[PDB]
């Protein structure tokens, strides 16, 4: 359990149907030059927090909760570097629906490598105790 | 334009449930 200061790039939601992570990021790739997701997100920051519930995104003073990615619904989550030149680092969340039909994926930018490789290995172990 | 995904990727996780 543990909590990050993110950014959001955004969301390609209710794709309906990416096996493999190289794949998910080249899927993320197109969609950024096709204009479904920003390239750089905004830099409002959000708190990210991750634990055996799942990952919680909320605004910076914790008043509103943006995105609830439960542990049951996250298929999975690729680490990567923007290839942009500047080093940033994504995590692109792949996520579906209670019935399983449906799927979205969900782009935040970290602060640091290390902080999104701490977020990946929370989320590894979340996985681990079920 | 930017790297390939092989040169970019650090890690992934992945949910055993839908593996």
């Amino acid at each position: 359990c543990a909590e990050f200061r993110i950014k959001y790039v955004g969301a390609i939601e209710k794709l309906k149907l990416l096996e493999g992570p190289l794949d998910l990021i080249n899927y993320i790739d197109v969609a950024q030059q096709d204009g479904k997701l920003p390239f750089v997100p905004p830099e409002e920051e959000f708190i990210m927090g991750v634990s055996k519930y799942g990952i919680k995104v909320s605004t910076s003073d914790q008043y509103d909760v943006l995105h609830r990615h439960a542990l049951y619904l996250i298929i999975r989550m690729v680490c990567y570097d923007d290839g942009l030149g500047a080093g940033k680092s994504l995590l692109a969340l792949k996520t579906t629906d209670a019935s399983n039909e449906e799927y979205s994926l969900w782009v935040y930018q970290c602060n640091s490598l290390e902080q999104a490789q701490a977020i990946c290995k929370v989320l590894s172990t979340a996985f681990d105790s079920v | 334009f930017r790297p390939s995904p092989l040169e970019r990727i650090k890690t992934n996780v992945i949910n055993p449930a839908y593996a």
